């Protein structure tokens, strides 16, 4: 409910649109797992999709940890220093491609 | 005592006389003649099979499998599976060595 | 509060076991053993339940035939009065009738 | 807090070609490079080498 | 010289056998050394992983006996008489102690007496499952046959190093027949060995097949499975047990 949360202002960062856009991403932080079926689909998206992507909007810094992990995650920085960590355990790649195109 | 001759590396790569060498150990093995189709003879004589397959695969390494041991009815078959190549890299390795952007690095904590 | 502070010792298996190595081997003897056994042969367990599934009506009737001879006064007493309320229960009460 | 270059996903060449980038400019990376030292920075780094003597 | 080894039963009029390398275990990269075909309804029939699934979990559950047991309402100690009187007092009515509801009571529907969770499966489908696992251990590229499995040594660090070298994976079930004619070699060596296992081809089993990554059979190995395994196929009904005499079947 909206008097249990906070709220603010509608605002833009640093006034993107009146100069020149920039995009707001710095980095994608992927830990992705060699064996284990809970990161199948981010194994396929590294496999598939992440160099289009790094092709497509080059501000951004993608790295892949390969790391045991039970459950995988995606972790996305922006340019005012906010920190957004979002996990992709057991989900497609189109899902996969939904979340990171979203963020 | 017979401790440890090394792994092999199951890569692949076919060779350029890989006709004449065909040409020649049917013409070895066989003991027949060319007369119109070379590779169309069958193989259902099981020792024929036999000893090409193990010269074969004594010569260039690799060996058919058993499930491609079953679908080889023709000469052109192992022709056909000798020209397939594979490649015996990590995945890190073949993913390294992609056309990596500027903006991607990639670690391996295995 | 309910929640344990600090998290368990790790409880390590051994996947491959003395037992766990050779589950199922002869089973399926019956089969490629020419049938001199069955695969019923090969259960370990309670004398009147070995190859049998049965209800807990039909458990507890099967236990007091097969064993109810040498059983103890009142484990005797108890499965007397088990047989007698499940009879009450399966044969008078619930749904679907 | 500390500074995003001692935190693990970190890689400067990277992130001097995405500052390039996404400014939609072209540095030459040299006097990029050049700009984001500093003369404290140089001192500090050189009274960290001395301290310690390594050439 | 080759060892060739043609099926003796009758194949089919269609459905051509399928085939597979003769490996040995005296060498250290002695495989192909003879060729054998099998017969295609046994090593390949349709993949079939509903009666994987069957079979598997028939032979996980049909010997398992459970021997949880609570004490219900009629079995804990004590209980007797009713305590404080149906009206008198303004605490609730109860009849008992030791009833569910009550610290130390019985449990209402709590797990009652050793369970059994035996049945068995039609024998055809137990037949099926074994051919099925037979063929998928054999597409897969995981299936080796030997013409007898004999070591030079019979220490295991061969063992271990030959299974390493021919690339056959972490575990491996070997397997002879009659448990009378294994070797003393092989024996000496997989009896301290822990994912490396010898059974007599009586114990063949889908469980055990899928447990190990590979599966290791031997030239009479194969034609004894081949028969038990296709006498399923082409036969009646059993008119009594098959332990009887049957003048066709020993
Ligand atoms: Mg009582
Ligand atoms: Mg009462
Ligand atoms: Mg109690
Ligand atoms: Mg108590």
């Amino acid at each position: 409910t909206a008097r249990g949360t906070p709220s603010r202002f509608l605002a833009s960062v640093l006034h993107n649109g009146l100069g020149r856009y920039v995009q707001q991403l710095q980095r994608l932080s992927f830990s992705v797992s060699r064996d284990g079926a809970s990161s199948r689909g981010a194994r396929e998206f590294v496999e598939r999709e992440v160099i289009d992507f790094a092709r497509r909007n080059p501000g951004v810094v993608i790295y892949v940890n390969s790391r045991p992990c039970c459950v995988p995650r995606v972790v996305a920085e922006y340019l005012n220093g906010a920190v957004r960590e979002e996990s992709i355990h057991c989900k497609s790649v189109e899902e996969i491609s939904t979340l990171v195109q979203k963020l | 005592i017979l401790v440890c001759p090394p792994l092999r590396s199951r890569a692949y790569t076919p060779p350029e006389d890989l006709q004449s060498r065909l040409e020649s150990y049917v013409k070895e093995v066989f003991g027949s003649s060319l007369p119109s189709n070379w590779q169309d003879i069958s193989l259902e004589d099981s020792r024929l099979k036999f000893n090409l397959l193990a010269h074969l695969a004594d010569d260039l390494g690799h060996v058919v499998p058993n499930s491609r041991l079953h679908q080889m009815c023709r000469v052109r078959d192992v022709l056909d599976f000798y020209n397939v190549p594979i490649q015996d890299r990590s995945k890190f390795d073949e993913l390294s060595a992609s056309n990596l952007p500027p903006n991607l690095k990639i670690t391996w904590s295995y | 509060i309910g929640i344990r502070l600090t998290l368990p010792p790790p409880k390590v298996v051994d996947r491959w076991n003395e037992k766990r190595a050779m589950f199922g081997v002869y089973d399926n003897i019956g089969i490629l053993g020419n049938f001199e056994k069955h695969p019923k042969e090969l259960i370990r367990g309670p004398i009147w339940l070995r190859g049998w599934k049965g209800n807990e009506l039909q458990r507890c009737i099967r236990k007091r035939k097969m064993v109810g001879s040498r059983m103890f006064a009142d484990d005797l007493h108890n499965l007397n009065k088990r047989i007698r309320y499940l009879y009450k229960h399966f044969n008078r009460h619930g749904k679907f009738r | 807090p500390v500074r995003r270059s001692e935190k693990p996903n970190w890689d400067y060449h990277a992130e001097i070609q995405a500052f390039g980038h996404r400014l939609q400019e072209n540095f030459s990376l040299d006097l990029l490079k050049t700009a984001f030292v500093n003369s404290c920075y140089i001192k500090s780094e050189e009274a960290k080498r001395q301290q310690l003597g390594i050439e | 010289e080759p060892v060739l080894r043609k099926v003796e039963l009758p194949v089919p009029t269609h459905r051509r056998p399928v085939q597979a390398w003769v490996e040995s275990l005296r060498g250290f990269e002695q495989e192909r050394v003879g060729l054998a075909d099998l017969h295609p309804d046994v090593f390949a029939t349709a993949p079939r992983l509903d009666i994987l699934h069957q079979v598997a979990m028939w032979q996980k559950n049909f010997k398992r006996i459970s021997y949880a047991k609570t004490k219900t309402r009629a079995e804990v100690r004590g209980g007797g008489r009713k305590p404080w009187p149906q009206k008198g007092t303004g605490r609730a009515r109860h009849g008992s102690i030791r009833s569910p509801l009550w610290r130390g009571g019985g449990v209402a529907h709590g797990p009652r007496g050793p369970t059994s969770y035996y049945y068995m499966l039609p024998m055809k489908v137990r037949a099926l499952g074994l051919k099925v696992a037979l063929t998928v251990k054999l597409a897969q590229d995981d299936l080796h046959i030997m013409d007898s499995l004999e070591l030079p040594t019979g220490d295991p660090q061969y063992l271990t190093e030959l299974a390493h070298y021919r690339r056959w994976g972490d575990s491996v079930l070997l397997v002879d027949l009659t448990h009378e004619e294994m070797p003393q070699s092989i024996v000496e060596a997989t009896s301290r060995l822990k994912t490396f296992n010898l059974i007599p081809a009586v114990g063949l089993n889908v469980h055990s097949m899928l447990k190990h990554q590979t599966l290791v059979l031997t030239l009479p190995t194969v034609a004894f499975l081949e028969d038990k395994l296709l006498w399923q196929d082409s036969r009646y009904r059993p008119l009594y047990p098959f332990s009887l005499p049957y003048s066709d079947f020993p």
